[PDB]
């Protein structure tokens, strides 16, 4: 089951009574008809932040962004795979010592690292906006449906992916934790693998600036829960991979007898 | 953010912590005198204007 | 029990005399009946002031100022915890260095704490004009009624409050002496603390610019008074801090031996 193949959040169109409330606001609405009003007071306007009508064009638009970051993405490993191919083919008659082709083998990567770089930084700008549309859906009963949770998740996850990348770890942080809130992902061994990173750069920069303990002992503390989370779920409890963690972490940690 | 020196959108400003990012930074600066430049044309250009017509 | 439930400050409504007295005085004012008089001399009429109407009128307005000042302190506390909530809730999407935080922390901080400047200044505002009205209620016997004795000990805890944050504690030490003088308002704890730092910033000038031996010792000596008080009501005598009290007390003031 696909939550995003029709690509909208609620379907609009039953009580007799309704159907008459309806009919009459729609007459009184026609009597007061005039396309240039401008309400001075903005409060009541504001109510239509609230409508399904706007929350299924801010869900649309966050789609529109959504696909947009993706598309950045993917065309990215698609050229990159192009750049390759191309390279290699083409005939290299002024090449004979094995220093050239070292030197010649780094500008292909200098080139394709400064590429990703720009794909991921254009895709996480399109992500950002996408992130925006939906925090000014204001109604909660419409945060809860599949739909919404579905994008919600793909939109985090795409922007965590890309800024990680970016190597802007603390700011992944924020949106990784809203991330596990949502269904089931808090399961998904993923999302606290790149908690253990993030906050283990955290902990270094409070160590390096010689900031506050306090702050070096949560981000510490933090970074463990999640590595330890991140172990358990893929290679399962009581498992050789979780005993060697288990030791690091009481390692690093400090205990008393 | 006009300039190019900041993101419109996720506001990070440039930074010269980095060689390779203090390059990329040189032709963000000529960007940001370009349109500095231009603004201060068209100023200069409505001042002459203004300087004849108070004459005439 | 309530005393400003009804909201008023005596009932105003039963000897066979005095209803025939009053009876024959409304038909005299029928007689004389011209709304456009006015009194040249005002001795008359200012008789009106020691009527119950004229305090129930009076009551009713200090009674509304009370209720506006403590709705703005009230209304205040839920904007902070409100704003608090919104900026936690709000994505910092270039926000990376612990530094970051600090200074994000700390504009909030500002912002806080103007508003909570302007909401004591709104609300004092509304206090003293509460104070005033209580004022000119010359009556001496309506003056004693629970009603008036359990708005007027309001009135002047709120006026109190709200004047010691904004840092005018010598302005305190007038009102919070009339508070003290009002039913068994003496025994309250805080407010001997109050006067315990109001004092002590009366005498912190006195030193500070040189005044007054006499001025320096008054203050010194009340200083102790309200400190010495405050802690029998809240810890007793004869207990450890009441002990800890009066050394410190008896090293600062001067004795002979």
């Amino acid at each position: 089951v696909d939550e995003l193949l029709k690509g909208e959040l609620v379907p609009e169109n039953l009580t007799e009574d309704q159907k008459k409330k309806k009919k009459e606001i729609m007459e009184q609405e026609s009597l007061w008809k005039n396309p240039d009003f401008k309400g001075y007071n903005k409060t009541f306007q504001e109510l239509h932040q609230l409508s399904k009508t706007f929350a299924n064009n801010q869900f649309r638009l966050a789609l529109s962004n959504y696909q947009s970051g993706v598309n950045t993405i993917m065309k990215n490993r698609d050229w990159v795979e192009q750049y390759r191919k191309e390279e290699a083919e083409k005939k290299r008659l002024d090449e004979k010592w094995y220093w050239q082709k070292v030197d010649r083998k780094a500008r292909e990567e200098r080139v394709v690292y400064r590429e990703k770089m720009k794909a991921k930084q254009d895709a996480l700008n399109y992500f950002s906006k996408a992130i925006n549309h939906l925090d000014e859906i204001k109604n909660p009963d419409l945060r809860e449906r599949p739909e919404f949770k579905r994008l919600l998740s793909d939109v985090y996850r795409s922007w965590i992916m890309a800024e990680y990348d970016l190597q802007n770890l603390p700011q992944t942080i924020p949106i990784l934790e809203l991330y596990i809130e949502i269904d089931d992902n808090e399961k998904e061994y993923p999302a606290h693998k790149y908690l253990a990173s993030a906050y283990s750069f955290e902990e270094n920069m409070i160590k390096k600036t010689k900031g506050p303990d306090d702050m070096l002992f949560k981000y510490r503390y933090k970074k463990n829960v999640h590595l330890l989370r991140a172990t358990e779920l893929k290679y399962g409890k009581d498992s050789p991979e979780y005993k060697h963690i288990v030791n690091v972490i009481n390692r690093d940690e400090v205990i008393s007898v | 953010a006009a300039l190019g020196l900041r993101n419109p959108t996720v506001l990070t400003f440039i930074s010269l912590s980095t060689a390779g990012k203090a390059n990329s930074v040189i032709g963000l600066c000529d960007d940001a005198l370009r349109v500095i430049s231009k603004q201060r044309a068209d100023l200069g250009a409505y001042y002459n204007r203004m300087e004849h017509a108070a004459k005439g």
